[PDB]
Order: C-alpha cells, then structure tokens, then sequence
C-alpha cells in the first residue's frame, strides 16, 4: 500500500512564524539549530535573488543531514526545482567532470513559460494540389461544427502519407509544431465492412481552430539540450540528425550567452519569470581536486544558486592530493566560501521518540517493554540497527499471530541477526580466516 | 540589459582611475589596491596601444585581495568590440580535445577581426501591390509602389522578389525595407511605421569574427556544425598557417583590421607541464594576445613531476612573464567594502550593525560578512522593517558558523566523523 | 443572488462526477522556440564563405 524506506515520516521543517522550533513537529526530534537555520537556507531560496551560497552539512552518521535535505526539498515544494545529486556520480568518460558540474548547475534553475498554440482536428476530404503545382496538398478537414480547408507543407504532408490516412479518416494536426497523429476512421464508415483492425472514432466535436495556454514549466538545462543537439522527428532528415551524432558533447559559454540572451528577452516581453534552485550533492568528500578547483570558480559564477553540500568526514587527505591535509575532505578556499551547519546528536529519549514515531509511521504496535529494549538497542549497537529491526519483530509477530511487539520477539531477533560489534567479536577468533 | 543579478563581482564596473593613472580612493566599485590597480591600467593602456604583444603578466596574492576581480576591472574598462576570453585552468582538460590543441583554441579565440561593407538599403511605404502571374504556366511579373515623403514610385518586381514576397505576407498597409545585395525583405512596420528620410540609402555594415572563428571554417564544412555543436578539436596546421599568411596580406592589403584581444586564465595552478612549455613557445609567436595569468595555489608539487616547484609553476614561465602582487586590506576598507556591497545589494545598513559587521569581517574573513549582510536584511526581513539591526547580525553569526569553529567542533568530535580508516563511532555507549 | 450559487456549483457538479469542464488535457507537445542561434550567424558563414 504504502512503501517508507528510510524517509516518508517528514513532512518539512515545521518551523513557526515566529521562527522558533518545536521539539517534536514534522517527524523530528530535537535539532533545533539545523533546523530553524534549514529555515533561514529555506527564506533563502525564496528570495529569488541570492546566488553562490554554499551550505554544507557535516555530521556524524545517524544524525539527520540527508533528512535534512529531504526536509529543505519538501519544505521547498513542488514549484521549486530540486536536483539531487551524489559526488560519486560526476565522473564520466565521454565528457569531463567540468561539463558535468556546471551542467549540473544549469539544472538546479528553472523558468516557466507561457504560449499559446493552435489545434486543427477534422474529418479527411480531399487530398489534391493546387490548380500548375509545385506538389503541396490542400486537406480539408471536416469537423463537427465547421468545414474547412488547410494548405500545408510538404513535410507534415509527408507525415500525412506516413499515416496511411485516406478519404474519410479523422486525424489531429497541430500548427506549430506539425506532428500528426490519426484518431482513426470516421464513424460513417463503420458500415462499409464488417470486420476491420481500423478502430472507428466520432467526430470530434467543436470547431476547426481551437487555441488555449499552458503554464508549462521547463528547466533551463532542457533548454541547454534543446539548443545543444537534435533530439527526434518524423522525416528522414531529422531522424538521420539525431542518428548520426547522438553522443553529448561539451557546450560552449556562447550557446548559453545566447540561450539565456533569448531567454532575457522573453523576461523583457514578460512572459517567463526566472526562479533559482537547489543542487544538492552528497558526499563531497569523494570529489576529485579538479572538481573542488572548478569549484572555486564555478561559485565565484553568476548562475550558480544555493547549493547544499554533505560531507561526513574531517581533517582527512583530499582526493587528487598526497600531502594536502584539510577538513571535510574540502580545500580551505572552497571552505572559506562554505558554511558548516553543525548537527547535534540525539539521546536515549530521542532515540525512543524516532523508534516510536518511525514504528507509527510504520503502522506497527510495539509494547513498552520492547520500547524500551529497543531503545537499549538504540544506545548499545547504533540507531540504524533498532530502526533496521523494527520489520523483523513484527514478521515474527505474524508468524506467531500476535498483534504487537514482545520481548521473545526481539530477543529471537538478537538471536537470529547480529550487529556490528557481535559480528566483528565473532570474526576475531579464526580457524583459517573465519 | 546584459543579465545582472546581484553578483560578488557586479559592483565592479570599470578600473576607475584617472588621466594620470593614479587611482582613486573610492571611484567605479574599486577600494583600495593602488599598485595593482595602477599597473592594471598600465596593462590596460597596453591593449588600448595595441602595438605591442605576445605579452604575459600575472596577478598573484593572498586570498580575499581580488585578483580576479581585478581582471574583471580590467574586463569591464576593456570595453565593446575587444574580445575577452575568461578560461579556466582545469577547462582544458578533456578527453575528445587534447589540452595542446585546447590551449591553442582558446589563443585563437582571444584575437578578432574586423571586417566592413557597404549596402544598399530602400525603406519606403508601400501604396498598392499588383502582381502577375499565370493559372497554368507559372513565370510571376510582380509591380508595387514604394512612397516617402519625398519621393513615390512604382517598383517592378522580379522572380524572387515575389518568392520572398510570396513566402512572407505582406499588404499594401504594410511597409518593407529591401537590401538589393542580401535579397531579403525587411517587414518593419504597417498603416509601427512612420518613415522620413531618402528613399533609396546606402550605410556601412561591421562583422566581428574570432581567428578561432575562421579556423574551424576553413577546417571543413561540417566545422560550421561543430562551431555549434562544440566538436571541434585538433585541427590541422596548414589552416593556421595559410589563415596566419591571408591574414597577414588582409593587413597589409587594408582590407581586414585585427582588435588585440586580452586572453585571462584562471587558477593556472594545477596546469600540466606540456601546456606549461606549450605557452613557453606560443607567447613567441606573432600573432599573440596578452596573457593574464591568476596563480592561486601556493609553494607545492607541481602535477605531472615528483619535485615541489616553487609557484607551482616552472621558472621558464615566470621568467618571461611580469608579476604583479597584492596586500591585505585594512579594517575601514572592510567597512567600505560592506557598504559598497550594501549599495549593490540595495540594503540599508545600522551603523551598529556595520561595526559588528566590520569586526567579524576582520576575525573571520570577507565572504563570511559579505553574505552576512545578505541574510541580516532577511532576519529583519522577518520582522517586517527593512531596518537592519545588530541582533539579526547575531543571530547570522550564531546561526552561520564560521570554518574555524567547526574546525574546533570536528576536533571535539573526532569520535563522531569518520576518520581516515574509516572507522567511526556510530554508537553512544560502549 | 440565488441563481449565482446555484450557476457556481453546477462546475463542480460538472467536476466530481466527470472532469466535463472544457476537458483539455494537453497533448505535451514540444516548445515553440523559434530563434534557432544557428541562423542569426547563418549570414556571417555566407560572408566568410
Ligand atoms: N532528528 C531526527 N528525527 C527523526 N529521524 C531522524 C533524525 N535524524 C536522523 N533521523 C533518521 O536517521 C536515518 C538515517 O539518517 P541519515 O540522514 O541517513 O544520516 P546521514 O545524513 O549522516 O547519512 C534517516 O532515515 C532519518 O529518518
Ligand atoms: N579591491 C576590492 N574591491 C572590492 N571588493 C573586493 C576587492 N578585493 C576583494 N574583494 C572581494 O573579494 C571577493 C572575491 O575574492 P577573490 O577575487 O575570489 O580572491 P582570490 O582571487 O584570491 O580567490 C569578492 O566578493 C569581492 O567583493
Ligand atoms: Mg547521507
Ligand atoms: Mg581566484
Ligand atoms: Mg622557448
């Protein structure tokens, strides 16, 4: 019914006007730092105006900095993009990781068009040239509400005769862009044959010209594709243009000065708004020395927007570097322009109210006693180890119908599984190798 | 309208200094840094004279100085019609291009020519169009009238003329604007259009090309395609050399001038030696732009060799290149700074909040406080006044930590944070 | 009025039982950008031709 791996308990920050956090409010517990400042990067965000900001989160494991990414990516909501995006995953062998990371930040911004287009539908008359010719056919479509006839272009005819379309078959022709679909033979000729693999469609009601406006949304990026290569079409010419080169390259800064040249202009009509957005990476400390150099000045850039790093380490060796000792895994320049949100552990108390509200969000009954075992558990082996067995107490429930958590349960389950430091105490004593 | 948002290097605009090059305390964004500002404008002057090149000069010094910033002074005074090429060290890098024949891609982009000619050009409103044509035969005999205030006539029309004028709809109440040479037809305005002036003139047209440009054209056809696309790469030389001899007779024929561009490296640190020896022998060349180089790193190995190179860069590139250092800044240019920033980022400031401000700019660092004054505005955003005042400063400050003391939290935590052998802690007790 | 309450709830009448409202769901079609970057420097490769 409901799938919850590890995430679907938050919904947010669940900050006040005021700003103050609560202590238990959007399936969080404690944390109040990370959470109300989350807020402060959250106003940021909607500000529309702040680019280069660099917030890294460093922490211990277990600790919430990927719930507090899911927290900023829901407290953001739906009409703010947001990329999530892990370090391990820039490198890449057709193109540089240079391509890769600022691409990346040509994703993280979006900008919502508006336009109208046209749409002619109608029954197949005619389909003859022009009285003389040069071969384009006139099709008159006839609908429901009106007659009418259209000259088209050789090309959308082409698509015309990839439709094996004839007299008297309803078919859905769009202006601007010049795609053709067939809805299939009209319903006066149902009566022609009495078996046949053509579907019979009505007429389509309305007029022949109808018109209407979408507020479609698209990222910038789908634009930096859509001016980079060629993606599909129906002919010959545009289907060979996409077969012959379809390996992405690298783009050049003039493409993207005139992308967003004609993209300014369509601000200076007023008809799109630019909005920022969020590139999110994980694990920072897995990046090459390249990656944090282009990094330098891909921040000193202007589109780069708010960008949250995650970085689980200190003052260890930087990848690319021998003798570069740092903290993070991040150079001091790219440090000096970052800023450590530090996070906060959580106690015997705050390890029973995430064993409680994620057994809640699970929809599992778990009695106090195994509560509170389970909260030894918590504080004796890790927390990713009692939320890892809050499944199994309740499958062993279901083999012994039982209907709520008990003590043989989650006793059979430290019989049955075994921890970190039980598996290496076992893997001390060795016969060969054990 | 070139695209502004609020930038750390949009303040800035233009060098500011004066007829004698000696440069202001406050003047076009720049504070401070009178030596480097006064020798950026002896490197300034250089590409305005422009009779002299092949030219490498490096900008080096502490961080938070602005040495691309004052690249970007330089950018910014350098003005139109003089191409600018802004690479990075780690952009040459790449796998279908060879970092060689990229660094000689962006040495062939930095440089431009200027090409003129002259047109003819009517504008005119139209009074009535009468063409001719046939149902079977075809051969169209196009007539219209074009009229000013001056003059009013009755154009004949030929074959294309009504193929461009047949494919692109137009009416009597409609005004057009027809280039004889280019064949194409300018729709402008109907009955916008409101015309004075001759009928027929003729005005001077000025293209600006790339020698970068030329080469990947004249490489093939499909260069046009890769001029676009980007997949160019490792072009043959007797492109460069032909192309480097008609350039040379454009020159001397008068028919082309050529704009001495300004080429600018960034973080030039971590190059490789053969790109290194590369621009040992390409800054020798005749036809070669001045070189800004941003050395950022400090003393350390350089890639590609075992031995610590001081600079990080071989001494046969710091010999033939001029290097110009900058100092770090005072506590009132820190103020200053932050209020020019204030200015930019149209925030009204408290001058208790600028002291608070100003002070942990000097304990910190300058970015720390540059965008502490971004966020202040948004702390009294949230009480509704557009007042900033010295508890929304901090509150940023406690809020916003600084690198140092996560520095010493990571050091009181070392149990929690993974260590190099990946060990780590993920339990309280035992 | 009363006719406005009634002429207001007869679209969500038209809406719970069957989306029957004008029911236009786009056929998410492509964009309409017809700038083509290429063209603009299209006469620039006919000067340097
Ligand atoms: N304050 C908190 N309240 C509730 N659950 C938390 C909290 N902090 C961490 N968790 C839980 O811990 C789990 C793992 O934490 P995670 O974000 O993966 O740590 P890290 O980011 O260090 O890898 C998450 O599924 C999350 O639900
Ligand atoms: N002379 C100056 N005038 C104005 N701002 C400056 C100046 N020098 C440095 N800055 C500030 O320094 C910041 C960038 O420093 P940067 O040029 O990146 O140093 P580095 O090049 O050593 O890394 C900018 O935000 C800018 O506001
Ligand atoms: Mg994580
Ligand atoms: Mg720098
Ligand atoms: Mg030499």
């Amino acid at each position: 019914v409901t799938r919850t791996a590890a995430h679907t308990h938050i919904k947010g920050l669940g900050l006040d006007e005021s700003g103050v956090a609560k202590r238990v409010e959007g399936g969080f517990v404690g944390q109040i730092e990370a959470r109300e400042a989350c807020g402060v990067i959250v106003d940021l965000i909607k500000a529309k105006k702040m680019s280069g900001r660099a917030i890294l989160l460093a922490g211990g494991p277990s600790t919430g900095k990927t719930a507090l990414a899911l927290a900023i990516s829901q407290e953001l909501g739906p009409k703010v993009p947001f990329c999530p995006l892990v370090g391990s995953e820039l490198y890449s062998v057709e193109v540089k990781k240079t391509e890769t990371l600022m691409e990346n930040f040509r994703r993280a911004i979006g900008l919502r068009i508006k336009e109208t287009k046209e749409v002619y539908e109608g029954e197949v008359t005619e389909l003859t040239p022009e009285d003389k010719t040069i071969s384009h056919v006139i099709v008159g479509l006839k609908s429901a509400k009106g007659t009418k006839t259209l000259r088209l272009d050789p090309t959308i005819y082409e698509s015309i005769q990839r439709e094996k379309v004839s007299i008297g078959d309803v078919i859905y022709i769009e202006a601007n862009t010049g795609a053709v679909k067939r809805v299939g033979r009209s319903d006066a000729y149902a009566t022609e044959f009495d078996l046949e693999t053509e579907e019979y469609v009505p007429l389509p009601k309305g007029e022949v010209h109808k018109k209407k406006e979408i507020v479609q949304d698209v990222t910038l990026h789908d634009l930096d594709v859509a001016n980079a290569r060629p993606q599909g079409g129906q002919d010959v010419i545009s289907m060979m243009g996409q077969l012959l080169k379809p390996k992405k390259t690298e783009i050049t800064e003039k493409l993207r000065q005139e992308v967003n040249k004609v993209v300014a202009k369509y601000i200076d009509q007023g008809v799109a708004e630019l909005i920022p957005g969020v590139l999110f990476i994980d694990e920072v400390n897995m990046l090459d020395i390249e990656i944090f150099t282009y990094l330098n000045k891909a921040l000193e850039s202007n589109i780069a927007p708010v960008v949250v790093l995650a970085s689980n380490r200190g003052m260890t060796t930087v990848r690319g570097t021998e003798d570069v000792i740092s903290p993070h895994g991040v150079p001091p320049d790219l440090i000096d322009r970052l800023l450590i949100v530090r996070t906060l552990p959580y106690d015997k108390d705050e390890i029973r109210t995430i064993i409680e509200r994620r057994a809640t969000v699970e929809r599992l009954q778990v009695e106090s006693s195994a509560l509170d075992l389970l909260a030894t558990m918590g504080t004796e082996t890790s927390l990713r180890y009692a939320l890892q067995l809050l499944a199994p107490c309740g499958i062993l429930a279901q083999t012994s119908n039982r209907k709520e958590i008990v003590v043989n349960d989650v006793n059979e389950a430290k019989l049955l599984f075994l921890d970190a430091k039980r598996s290496t105490k076992i893997l001390e004593t060795s016969a060969n190798y054990l | 309208k070139s695209l502004s948002l609020i930038a750390a290097h949009s303040h800035i605009t233009g060098l500011g200094l004066d007829e004698n090059l000696q440069p202001r305390p406050t003047s076009e964004g720049m504070v401070g840094q009178l030596q480097a500002r006064r020798a950026a404008g002896v490197i300034l002057k250089m590409v305005q004279n422009g009779t002299i090149a092949g030219r490498a000069v490096l900008v080096a010094g502490p961080p938070s100085t602005g040495k691309t910033a004052l690249a970007m002074g330089v950018s910014q005074s350098l003005g139109k019609d003089v191409p600018f090429t802004a690479i990075a060290g780690s952009e040459i890098f790449s796998l279908e291009l060879s970092k060689t024949e990229a660094l000689t891609q962006a040495f062939r982009k930095s440089i431009g020519i200027k090409i003129k000619e002259e047109t003819e050009l009517i504008e005119g409103e139209v009074v009535e169009i009468q063409i001719d044509r046939s149902i079977t035969g075809g051969h169209k005999q196009g007539k219209l009238t074009i009229k000013t205030t001056d003059m009013e006539t009755i154009y004949e029309l030929g074959n294309k003329m009504i193929d461009g004028l047949t494919k692109e709809k137009v009416l009597a109440g409609d005004v057009i604007s027809i280039d004889k040479a280019s064949g194409k037809i300018t729709k402008l305005g109907r009955s916008v259009q409101c015309p004075e002036g001759e009928l027929q003139k003729r005005k001077t047209v000025v293209h600006t090309v790339s020698l970068h440009e030329i080469d990947v054209i004249n490489s093939r056809t499909q260069g046009f395609l890769a001029l676009f696309t980007g997949d160019t790469g490792e072009i043959r030389s007797e492109v460069r050399d032909q192309i480097n001899t008609k350039v040379a007779e454009w020159k001397e024929e008068g028919k082309a001038e050529i704009v001495p561009g300004v080429l600018f490296i960034d973080e030039v640190h971590m190059l490789d030696i053969e790109c290194f020896s590369f621009i040992n022998r390409a800054l020798e060349d005749e036809f070669a732009p001045i070189v800004m180089m941003a050395t950022n790193r400090g003393v350390s190995k350089t890639r590609g060799t075992n031995y610590k190179s001081p600079h990080g860069l071989p001494l046969d590139l710091l010999d033939r290149s001029i290097i110009i250092t900058t100092k770090s800044y005072n506590e009132q240019e820190i103020k200053t700074i932050l209020s020019i920033r204030a200015q930019e980022e149209e925030v009204e400031l408290s001058s208790d909040a600028l002291d608070l401000l100003t002070k942990t700019g000097v304990e910190t660092s300058l970015r720390y406080s540059s965008n502490l004054i971004s966020v202040a505005q948004q702390i009294a955003m949230k009480r509704k006044n557009n007042t900033v005042e010295v508890e929304d400063v901090k509150r940023a400050y406690l809020l916003f930590l600084d690198s140092a003391r996560s520095v010493k939290y990571v050091q009181e935590n070392e149990s929690q944070y993974i260590d190099d052998q990946g060990n780590v802690q993920i339990s309280i007790a035992k | 009025n009363f006719m406005s309450i009634v002429n207001c709830l007869m679209q969500l009448r038209k809406v719970c039982n069957h989306p029957n409202l004008f029911e236009v769901r786009p056929i998410l079609t492509s964009f309409v950008l017809e700038h083509c970057v290429a063209s603009d420097y299209k006469d620039v490769e006919r000067t340097l031709l």
